[PDB]
């Protein structure tokens, strides 16, 4: 996404700047999606909405 | 109680401990805790490793095995 950045970058981008694969980058954000999708995390979040 | 109903999801386990509580089919803090150590050693892919980390996991959450269960669910 663009946080704290000046723009946000396709995941072809962020495999070059990490020397990976785009699908590995998207099983990354994944599972971090997931990971913050729990509970414990997502109640202050959701206040939000 | 409020923690006691939090669901075992929480506790942040890996997925081979996870399938093996799955199979012990435990869904409860309270009912994770309500067996002991050798009873969930028994059970196949869980090693020392798994319930030592579950009890780490256990006291950073303020709690220590020994207790006991009244009325639940």
């Amino acid at each position: 996404f663009g946080i704290d950045m000046n723009t946000d970058y396709t995941l072809e981008e962020v495999g070059k700047q990490f020397d990976v694969t785009r699908e590995r980058i998207r099983q990354i954000e994944a599972k971090a999606l997931r990971k913050l999708r729990h509970p414990s995390r997502s109640e202050v979040l959701r206040s939000f909405l | 109680d409020p923690i006691l109903l939090r669901p075992v999801d929480d506790l942040e386990l890996t997925v081979r401990s996870a399938n093996c509580l799955k199979a012990e089919a435990i869904h409860y803090i309270g009912d994770l805790v309500q067996r002991t150590e050798v009873e969930l050693l028994k059970t196949p892919n869980l090693g020392k490793k798994s319930l030592t980390e579950i009890k780490d996991v256990l006291a950073s959450r303020g709690l220590s095995l020994g207790m006991r269960l009244e009325n639940w669910p």
